[PDB]
């Protein structure tokens, strides 16, 4: 009986996945698009904020390759509410 | 919203504990020949108020020679490791869903060791520290096997999430194909209470005084509170595991009454078997798991490790 | 006689029934009548955040269909 | 947050249990009340209980067996593997030497307790 | 840095000086003995959580068998040691060099 | 133990030492130690007296600290580099921690202090490795990290080493405190060469455990600890008086013996490095280690030490011990010198 | 590796621990792939002596990758002027910065 | 064999636990060589997508691989339906 | 405020270690270090290990942790036992808090201190991930791991486990 049910199961899960890979190409769309603007809403800010300091450089790298380098959260949230970044750092790992 | 379900969950599981003293005192009796209580309000309705009252009004002596730090810590750590081994369990659904749950129902188990090594510690009595060693030895060495039994049934089921076991459990119980693995997790969970025949810690017959000697009135109640709430988590967590009951996403309701009636009687079974059988020597139940259970199921871990890959039955992941 | 026992096992099971139904309704309380939605992997949290950002207001539970769209 | 929420509910009411539990009861303690208990007689010898061999072993292996189950955790997650042949003769190595372990023991009169 | 690491490594640190400073008890010294592992643990842990090197989530385990191990051996000198001159002090073992 | 046991730990002290060796990954490397540890206590508390148990503890809480500082330089390697390679350490905090780490196990003034004692309260089969074989895991990590090695560091722990090990010895009347400081000053001259050449390092190791192997195994032949047990050697096998003499000569560097082949090459390689107060005050030093290895010569070879009337009865019977290789390692290490261009085998 | 036997007999016995950019399980890649990937590929075959002069830049910014030093600087440069300008009031946060 | 009727008989009236482990731990090892099922296992878990199946640039030579997911082409997963 | 639960952990990661670092007598030095891996596992926990974080739990402190407690209540006796331990303890106790006090904050204010290592006091969720859409876990994924790639580790481990057993039976038997 576990068997046959958990064979089943295997053939649910593979169900489950295929839609997840349906919706990727759309889910990592968007993710591109969320990520983007929220660097470009803070060159914004950084340009205004940043201004009479002497030799800064508004969005020089850190890197020496011109290559795109993932953000890491600070980058992202640097300039925004505690309550959007503790969801966005803790939101997963403290959901029960 | 969450604070009501916390006090949802932790308000019954003491009123539980307060009239499983009830029934167990009556099943007993009746065991026995006897009536049990029925003077204290109808039936003994009131046996349990009496004797909680009567506790906490009473003396709480402590030797003037002994840590109080650790006198104080022991009832404490019992008594919130009790109620914390509670919030994974679905009923059918957790007051905190966690991923690994089965594998956090381990863990804090495994603390619960440290209320009896403390409470004999903080004692300076010779007799109470040799029963917290001998407590400690006999539940460190039977949760051996409940580590290997459950890590065995989860072969079954695919993950440590305590809902995916009523998943597993849709078409059959899980009793089914693992009575060899209730067999020795039943009894294990005896002892793992330190219920009879695994009762040494309690037989004052043994010439042995158990680590709970020197506690008198509240105290020894939380003692109690934590010993009697293990009792009915671990038959809960036996109904879960072995006894799966369905799920409608419909009518939680109908889950949670099925679910109900299977602890209870897995709960009185407990009562039963301290009615019937005699006690084991200290040296008889350390035998009957080094040398009887462990060597059967070290045996049984790899036949289910094997079995889903030769019958193609391997579980989910997910 | 031994049905002199079942009123105190009675009281038990009602003690031991509350704690599941009072989680299963209040979850659905909180949650628009649903089940409270379960997150064990990360791809199923960012649905869930997706959900929450998709919904005008800031709540997971609340489900725009057909009627959102264009 | 709710789980830490859940742990501090479940430590507070148990601090609390106690608190009233020593200082609601009306107290008076002299110097046999304050001993402890014996058995009624007055203590045999000053000296604290004496070590015991066969009570260090049992926890020691309880400890080298908790270990070997340590790595025995991870097999729901490792039979979903495509290298099953390579996991299938890993996890029957641990299980046997664990077994292996627990005959070495057996056989030298590791488990007896009469000494 | 970070600020974490700033405080792990400081465990480290103040258990290292704790296992260097005998006071009387060989059972004490093993104590902060098991505080160096598990300061070492949790920085193994962090760097790889954090870095997402997947195949290194086991060393944190491999760390955590084999200190426990020692730690088993540690203890079964110190209990040989106290069967010997009835306490784990450390100022018996004197007995070479002297 | 029994004789199975005893094999099983065996191998598994030799196993050890092999993982550390053809290891690439830093956790094998920590792993192996352990495993190392783990088995060479047994082989110390196996008399069980109080003094093996002394010596076990000390020797047990020295390692284990060794072994969490060699753990806490792999994982600052680890934020720094980001893989557990065994090479180069990339980060110099890591490659101070490791060092010293290596030092304490090797036993490296001023971590020296478990050496002597450790090794009088084992028996003289243990003693051998610890004296010999247990250098070997510590050496193959250096030989691996030297180019990454604060170079003051290094050269530091070895002067001391040699400075004290043979201030130490000079003051010494048992066989098991003498080996145990002529190790230390040893160890120094294999460090000092080791930022220059590290195949000198391998030579100097390989004559240094051949010749403390002589030295431990006719030890054990008469099953002597002290000097003046030894002194009796003379009355019951006057050869193996000789062969101590010819040894006790190489280990303290004289011409033609084979022991002055590795003062000769490292004293080469640092002169070439333009390098020669150092290999100046470690030769002169050396003089230490020369004059105690001396004084056993006179007490055991060169001079006739009172006998007692008892010793009239063990003329009656035979060596029965087993003496294993003692033909062999006795001729390596008294006639090898003109075969030193055979070093080369070792790069 | 003091003896290579693991490459004379052609076994992987620690290997594929070694590095974060070799085959972990799934094909997940670790936060710093590329980065591993440019800097080993950089000093490959060249020994150590020409990497740490030849390959300085790639292993720059590995080493920017994994301990993020120099971006900690920049944003804490940015959250500097930008409380400055809070109580020295020129600056007001915008609407999706709340 | 009378070695095999005595001893056998023999210890299956005194260890009865230690005949049935050592019954049970002998199947474990030997049945998944043998059994039929076995290769289904590794099929199942090799045909469980965890990651994207990140499509290939067509260069015009390779008739092998469906350009479309409901083609006929490529895997199949009919043998695990029946199954 | 919450967003700073890693490091508030750590600081009582490090006073815990200063209770057993200081040696007070071995009853409250298991206590400290009981105390201490509990939230040790509370940082792990923070980052994304899970699994990693429960075996602290289930094995350093239900495992190894007990017998410490377990030897050092039959192996080691109490003699005039306090926290007022002879002035050393006392002493260790403020040197080590007040340490960790001008250390958190320095980071705090300054938001950087200089010591062996450069720190950071932007905050620990500065370097978080930005996020995957992955319908497993990573840590979980990287220990299943241990029975397909690490066949080595397993061989070498297990062994080491076995010989201890065999080497603690010697060490004990006292003949
Ligand atoms: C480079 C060239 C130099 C090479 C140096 C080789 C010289 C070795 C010196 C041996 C001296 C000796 O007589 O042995 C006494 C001594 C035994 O002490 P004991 O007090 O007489 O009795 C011990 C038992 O408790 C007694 O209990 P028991 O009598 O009931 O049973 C014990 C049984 C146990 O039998 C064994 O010893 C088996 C040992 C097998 C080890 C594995 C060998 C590798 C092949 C696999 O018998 C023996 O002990 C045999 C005597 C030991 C012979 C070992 C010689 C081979 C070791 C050298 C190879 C490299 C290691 O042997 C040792 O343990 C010393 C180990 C030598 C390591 C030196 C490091 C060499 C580094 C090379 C690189
Ligand atoms: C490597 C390639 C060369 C292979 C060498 C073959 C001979 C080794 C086996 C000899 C042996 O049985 O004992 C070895 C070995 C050492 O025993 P031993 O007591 O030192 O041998 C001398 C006694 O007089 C032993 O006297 P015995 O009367 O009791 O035994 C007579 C023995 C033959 O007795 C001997 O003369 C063996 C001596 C062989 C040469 C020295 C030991 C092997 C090391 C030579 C490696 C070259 C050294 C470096 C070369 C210079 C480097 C520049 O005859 C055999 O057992 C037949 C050989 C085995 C078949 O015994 C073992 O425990 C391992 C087995
Ligand atoms: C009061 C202290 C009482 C004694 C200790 C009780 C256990 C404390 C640990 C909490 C339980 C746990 O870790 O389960 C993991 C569980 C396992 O979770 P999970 O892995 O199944 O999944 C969680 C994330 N999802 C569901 C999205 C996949 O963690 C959680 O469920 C929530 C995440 C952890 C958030 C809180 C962690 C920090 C708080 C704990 C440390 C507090 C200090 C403890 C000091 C104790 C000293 C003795
Ligand atoms: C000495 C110890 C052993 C004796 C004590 C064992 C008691 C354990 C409970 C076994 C009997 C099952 C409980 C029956 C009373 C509750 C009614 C019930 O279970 O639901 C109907 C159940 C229906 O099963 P269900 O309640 O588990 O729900 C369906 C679940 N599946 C489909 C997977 C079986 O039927 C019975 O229990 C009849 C027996
Ligand atoms: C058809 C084929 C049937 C199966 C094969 C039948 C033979 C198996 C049984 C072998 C019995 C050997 C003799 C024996 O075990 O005697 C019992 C004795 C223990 O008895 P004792 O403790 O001394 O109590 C005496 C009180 N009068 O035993 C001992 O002294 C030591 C016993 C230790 C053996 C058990 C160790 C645990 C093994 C767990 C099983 C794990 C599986 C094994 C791994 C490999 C699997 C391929
Ligand atoms: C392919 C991979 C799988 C294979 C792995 C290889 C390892 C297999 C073993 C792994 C499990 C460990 C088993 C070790 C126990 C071996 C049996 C044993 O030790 O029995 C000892 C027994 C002594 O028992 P005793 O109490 O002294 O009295 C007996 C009087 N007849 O003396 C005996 O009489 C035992 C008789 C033989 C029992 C055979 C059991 C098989
Ligand atoms: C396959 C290897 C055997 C695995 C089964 C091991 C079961 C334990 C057997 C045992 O411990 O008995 C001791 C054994 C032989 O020694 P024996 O003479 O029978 O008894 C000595 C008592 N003075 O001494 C031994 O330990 C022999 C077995 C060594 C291998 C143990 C580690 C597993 C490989
Ligand atoms: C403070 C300080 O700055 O000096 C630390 C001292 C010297 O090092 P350094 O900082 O480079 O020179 C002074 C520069 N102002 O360096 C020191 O010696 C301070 C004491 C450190 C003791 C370290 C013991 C070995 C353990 C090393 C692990 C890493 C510990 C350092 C990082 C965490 C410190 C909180
Ligand atoms: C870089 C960043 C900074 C990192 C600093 C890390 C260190 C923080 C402090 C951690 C606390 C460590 C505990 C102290 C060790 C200890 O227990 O010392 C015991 C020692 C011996 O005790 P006792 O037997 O009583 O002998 C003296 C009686 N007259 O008693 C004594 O001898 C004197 C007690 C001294 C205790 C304070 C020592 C502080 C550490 C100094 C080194 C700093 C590096
Ligand atoms: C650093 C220097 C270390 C030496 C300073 C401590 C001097 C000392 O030995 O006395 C320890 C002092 C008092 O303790 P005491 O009463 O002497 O205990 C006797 C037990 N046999 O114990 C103490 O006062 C604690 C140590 C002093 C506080 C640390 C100061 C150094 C770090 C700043």
């Amino acid at each position: 009986s576990m068997m046959k049910w958990n064979r089943e199961r295997r053939r649910l899960q593979i169900e489950d996945f295929e839609a997840r890979i349906a919706l990727m190409p759309l889910l990592q769309a968007e993710k591109d698009r969320r990520v983007l603007q929220m660097l470009r809403e803070n060159l914004e800010e950084e340009a205004t904020v940043m201004k009479d300091v002497p030799g800064w450089k508004v969005g020089e790298s850190v890197f020496h390759t011109t290559r795109w380098v993932t953000p890491m959260m600070g980058e992202l949230y640097g300039l925004r509410a505690s309550e959007e970044v503790l969801s966005a750092t803790y939101g997963f790992i403290w959901y029960t | 919203m969450f604070m009501i379900n916390i006090l949802m969950l932790i308000i019954p599981i003491l009123l539980a504990v307060a009239f499983l003293t009830l029934v167990e005192r009556k099943v007993l009796g009746y065991m026995q020949l006897r009536k049990g209580p029925n003077v204290v309000g109808p039936y003994g309705l009131l046996q349990p108020i009496a004797d909680a009252i009567k506790l906490f009004i009473k003396e709480p002596l402590r030797p003037a020679t002994s840590s109080a730090s650790m006198f104080i810590l022991a009832p404490i750590m019992a008594l919130g490791l009790a109620l914390t081994m509670w919030i994974p369990l679905p009923m059918p659904y957790p007051l905190i869903n966690m991923n690994l749950g089965v594998l956090f129902m381990l863990a804090m188990s495994s603390l619960a060791v440290y209320s009896i090594l403390w409470s004999g510690w903080a004692s300076n009595s010779k007799y109470a520290l040799i029963g917290a060693l001998r407590a400690v030895a006999q539940t460190i060495s039977y949760e051996v096997t409940l580590a290997i039994i459950l890590l065995s049934v989860l072969l079954m089921s695919g993950s440590f999430t305590l809902s995916t076991l009523i998943t597993t459990q849709e078409q059959m119980w899980l009793i089914l194909p693992a009575w060899p693995l209730a067999m020795m997790w039943f009894i294990s969970t005896l002892a793992e209470t330190n219920r009879a025949p695994f009762d040494l810690t309690e037989g004052e017959s043994e010439l042995v005084s158990g680590f709970n000697v020197e506690y008198a009135a509240g105290p020894f109640a939380l003692f109690f509170m934590a010993e009697y709430a293990n009792i009915i988590m671990m038959n809960i967590f036996t109904a879960i595991l072995f006894l799966g009951t369905s799920h409608n996403p419909h009518m939680p309701e109908l889950y949670t009454i099925n679910f109900t009636i299977k602890s209870l009687l897995l709960t009185m079974s407990f009562l039963w078997i301290r009615a019937s059988y005699p006690r084991f020597r200290y040296d008889q139940l350390m035998h009957l798991l080094w040398k009887n259970f462990l060597p059967l199921t070290l045996a049984l871990c790899m036949w289910h490790v094997s079995l889903p890959i030769l019958t193609s039955g391997i579980p989910p992941q997910t | 006689m031994w049905f002199e026992v079942l009123p105190g096992i009675a009281v038990m099971g009602v003690c031991l029934f509350i704690p599941g139904m009072a989680t299963a309704r209040i979850h659905r309380f909180s949650n628009g009548g649903k089940e409270k939605r379960v997150a064990h992997y990360p791809y199923q949290w960012y649905l869930m955040e997706r959900d929450r950002r998709v919904s005008g207001v800031n709540r997971s539970y609340v489900s725009k269909g057909l009627e959102n769209i264009d | 947050m709710n789980l830490m929420l859940a742990l501090l509910t479940n430590f507070t009411l148990a601090t609390l249990l106690v608190i009233i539990a020593f200082w609601l009861p009306q107290l008076n303690v002299y110097s046999e009340k304050t001993s402890p208990y014996e058995c009624g007689f007055d203590p045999m010898g000053s000296a604290r209980l004496p070590f015991s061999m066969k009570f260090f072993l049992v926890a020691i292996t309880f400890l080298l067996f908790d270990l070997e189950i340590a790595l025995l955790l991870p097999l729901p997650w490792a039979s979903q593997t495509a290298n099953l042949n390579t996991m299938l003769t890993m996890a029957l190595f641990l299980i046997i030497l664990l077994a292996v372990s627990l005959a070495y023991e057996w056989t030298q009169k590791g488990l007896e307790w009469t000494e | 840095m970070s600020m974490v690491y700033m405080n792990i490594m400081m465990a480290f640190t103040v258990s290292l000086v704790g296992l260097l400073m005998y006071r009387s008890h060989l059972m004490s010294s093993l104590l902060c003995l098991e505080g160096m592992m598990l300061s070492l643990f949790v920085m193994a842990a962090l760097t790889i959580l954090n870095s997402h090197f997947t195949l290194a989530s086991m060393m944190p385990i491999i760390l955590l068998v084999f200190a426990a191990c020692e730690a088993a051996l540690g203890l079964s000198l110190l209990v040989m040691v106290s069967n010997t001159y009835g306490t784990d002090y450390v100022q018996n073992l004197n007995l070479l060099q002297c | 133990m029994n004789p199975i046991i005893f094999i099983i730990i065996l191998l598994t002290i030799m196993l050890g030492t092999i993982i550390v060796m053809i290891s690439s990954h830093w956790l094998l490397v920590w792993i192996g130690f352990e495993m190392n540890m783990l088995a060479i206590i047994p082989i110390m508390m196996k008399n069980h007296n109080p003094r093996a148990t002394e010596a076990s503890t000390k020797y047990f809480l020295t390692q284990s600290t060794a072994s969490m500082l060699l753990m806490m330089a792999v994982i600052i390697n680890l934020m720094f580099s980001g893989q557990w390679t065994v090479m180069k350490l990339f980060n110099p905090m890591a490659s101070m921690l490791m060092t010293m780490a290596l030092a304490m196990k090797l036993g490296m003034a001023p971590f020296h202090f478990w050496v002597p004692e450790v090794t009088q309260g084992i028996p003289l089969s243990s003693g051998l490795i610890l004296l010999t074989w247990q250098k070997l895991a510590p050496m193959s990590v250096l030989y691996q990290i030297f180019p990454s090695i604060n170079l003051n560091l290094i050269l530091t722990l070895s002067v001391l080493s040699i400075l004290i090990g043979g201030w130490g010895g000079l003051n010494q009347t048992q066989l098991r405190k003498i080996m145990a400081y002529s190790s230390i000053a040893h160890m120094g001259w294999m460090t000092a060469v080791l930022p220059y050449n590290p195949t000198m390092t391998l030579l100097n190791l390989i004559i240094y455990i051949i010749m403390t192997s002589t030295m431990f195994t006719m030890f054990m032949a008469n099953s002597t600890t002290t000097t003046l047990s030894l002194s009796h050697t003379w009355n019951k096998t006057p050869i193996m008086t000789v062969l101590i003499l010819a040894t006790l000569l190489s280990m303290g560097g004289l011409p033609p013996l084979s022991g002055f082949m590795p003062k000769w090459m490292i004293i080469q390689e640092m002169t070439k490095n333009n390098s020669i107060i150092l290999p100046t005050f470690m030769a002169i030093t050396a003089l230490l280690n020369l004059y105690f290895y001396m004084r056993l010569t006179y007490s055991t070879t060169l001079t006739m030490f009172p006998s007692t009337n008892n010793m009239k009865m063990k003329w009656q019977f035979p060596l029965m011990k087993k003496m294993t290789f003692l033909p062999t390692m006795v001729v390596l290490s008294t006639m090898m010198l003109p075969l030193t261009p055979m070093l080369s085998v070792l790069e | 590796p003091f003896f290579d036997v693991q490459k004379r007999l052609g076994v992987d016995l620690d290997r594929w621990m070694t590095i974060q950019s070799a085959e972990q399980p799934h094909k997940i890649p670790s936060r710093c792939h590329a980065f591993e990937k440019e800097w080993i590929e950089c000093a490959h075959g060249i020994g150590s002596i020409r990497a740490e002069k030849e390959c300085k830049i790639e292993f720059e910014d590995f080493r920017e990758c994994l301990l993020r030093q120099k971006t900690m600087k920049r944003l804490h440069a940015i959250r500097r002027q930008r409380e400055k300008l809070i109580k020295e009031g020129k600056y007001t946060p915008p609407p999706h910065h709340s | 064999a009378e070695r095999v009727a005595a001893f056998l008989k023999n210890v299956w009236a005194k260890e009865p636990v230690l005949v049935a482990s050592f019954a049970i731990a002998g199947l474990a090892v030997i049945l998944p060589t043998l059994s039929p099922y076995t290769k289904y296992s590794l099929m199942i878990n090799r045909a469980t997508p965890y990651n994207y199946p990140v499509p290939l640039r067509d260069d015009g030579n390779m008739p092998d691989v469906p350009s479309h997911p409901q083609d006929p082409q490529g895997p199949s997963l009919e043998w695990l339906k029946r199954l | 405020m919450m967003l700073y639960i890693v490091f508030i952990l750590s600081v009582i990661f490090v006073m815990g270690f200063v209770g057993f670092s200081s040696k007070p007598s071995p009853i409250y030095g298991g206590l400290g270090l009981i105390v201490s891996g509990g939230v040790g596992c509370g940082i792990v926990l923070n980052f994304g290990g899970s699994f990693l974080g429960l075996m602290v739990f289930l094995i350093y402190l239900g495992g190894m942790m007990v017998v410490f407690g377990y030897t050092t209540a039959m192996a080691t006796e109490q003699y005039p036992e306090i926290w007022l331990s002879n002035k050393a303890v006392l002493g260790a106790f403020v040197t080590g808090l007040l340490m960790e006090f001008f250390m958190v904050y320095y980071v705090l204010k300054d938001k950087e201190v200089e010591v062996v290592f450069e720190f950071n006091g932007l905050g620990d969720w500065v370097i978080y991930d930005t996020g995957d859409s992955g319908f497993f876990s990573e840590e979980a994924m990287g220990i299943a791991a241990l029975y397909s790639y690490g066949t080595w580790l397993v061989i070498v481990t297990g062994w080491s486990l076995l010989i201890g057993v065999v080497v603690i039976m010697e060490i004990t038997r006292g003949n």
